[PDB]
């Protein structure tokens, strides 16, 4: 799947 | 140069988006000895964040095309495997800073957390291009700095807190991207996000928008985690 | 080898690697071997983002040291780190000029490529001319555009009005005469005959560049108004 | 000034 967003 | 002086000059790197330059500035800074304010924090947070994030984006492309494809694959390996010790060099830069200076010099909790998510997103990021017998440590490494800031986060900081959020968001990520524990990436996204919008009071006029924004955030990964 | 180089360079470029995709071409350059259309844009792509990232900073950082006149410490600051890109920013610029003048301008067997180099030669030497102050800017803008007067004449007698390339060249010979050499009108009849003179004959157009000289117009008429408005 | 379109 898709790579999640972050900080 | 001195701290003010090498933090304007960070801030121009910044602004030119030379974030060598940029993350070069605030390892001296850190390597001054002295525990970094706020501001410095933040500049050596962004500019590394944008270092190690080009070799990723980088690593994401050469890797999805070294499977993809003899020759050509041996050439595309190779190229993976540069961006690759590039790609650790940095987080293990980064990290070294972390373990020297940054997390040492924390005296406030709110650095604490702050530092502590840090060395989880880089171990992370080493989890991410990790495969072997270093894997595993690796993984533990980033769990284990997460963890334990995830925990003083609960305890000294209220819901709303950016760096409290921001901590969920990245351990949620962890758990999902590093440990495949879908789950246990929502929850933790899902528990951050509803404590935190049942207290937008506590809210700042100085960190609601990154507060906000992170929940956003986290909601976003928690619908790409149930939605195909 | 070529192939190889070549095909690194090409993973470079996907990797947005621009640094490595601009050293893989030029050691294809140094090869000494006349370019193919493919080598020869690749070679372009790749320095064009090098130089243009310091281009891109340089202008920043530039900008910031005017908007902070009275502030001596802070323009101090931006002056030091505006002098350091253009540092990098010459030596690009170099790089690619002296790839021009030892490999591609010699080699160069046909017209189109005759064109494509001298264009490329007057570009560096604008970006040179972007970032000069004083005794060297004289030259520097000459170079420029004697390399694209080389280039415009040839394109005009050997490539129809259509042609990316000629249009290309058009596009920023313009850009030349108006941002470095202060001449708007120029700059603005230049931009306006090649359009025109590309509109007059849509038919010379090709199944694989048409959207590069239609884009190009576009782009030639976009700086047009621009300068207008 | 605004940087024109260059190709």
């Amino acid at each position: 799947k898709d790579k999640a967003k972050s900080c | 140069m001195d701290k003010n002086e090498l933090v304007q000059k960070a801030k121009l790197a910044e602004q030119a988006e030379r974030y060598d330059d940029m993350a070069a500035c605030m390892k001296s800074v850190t390597e001054q000895g002295a525990e970094l304010s706020n501001e410095e924090r933040n500049l050596l947070s962004v500019a590394y964040k944008n270092v190690v994030g080009a070799r990723r984006s980088s690593w994401r492309v050469v890797s999805s095309i070294e499977q993809k494809t003899e020759k050509k694959q041996q050439m595309a390996r190779e190229y993976r495997e540069k961006i690759e010790t590039e790609l650790r060099d940095i987080c293990n830069d980064v990290l070294s800073l972390l373990e020297k200076f940054l997390i040492p010099n924390a005296s406030q909790a709110e650095s604490k957390v702050f530092y502590l998510k840090m060395k989880g997103d880089y171990y992370r990021y080493l989890a991410e291009v990790a495969a072997g017998d270093d894997k595993k440590g690796i993984v533990d490494q980033s769990q284990q700095a997460y963890q334990e800031a995830f925990e003083i986060s609960k305890k000294e900081m209220q819901p709303t807190h950016p760096i409290r959020l921001g901590l969920a968001l990245n351990f949620s990520v962890f758990y999902y991207e590093i440990l495949n524990s879908p789950e246990k990436a929502c929850s933790l996204a899902k528990t951050a996000f509803d404590e935190a919008i049942a207290e937008l009071d506590t809210l700042s006029e100085e960190s609601y928008k990154d507060s906000t924004l992170i929940m956003q955030l986290l909601r976003d990964n928690l619908t790409l985690w149930t939605s195909d």
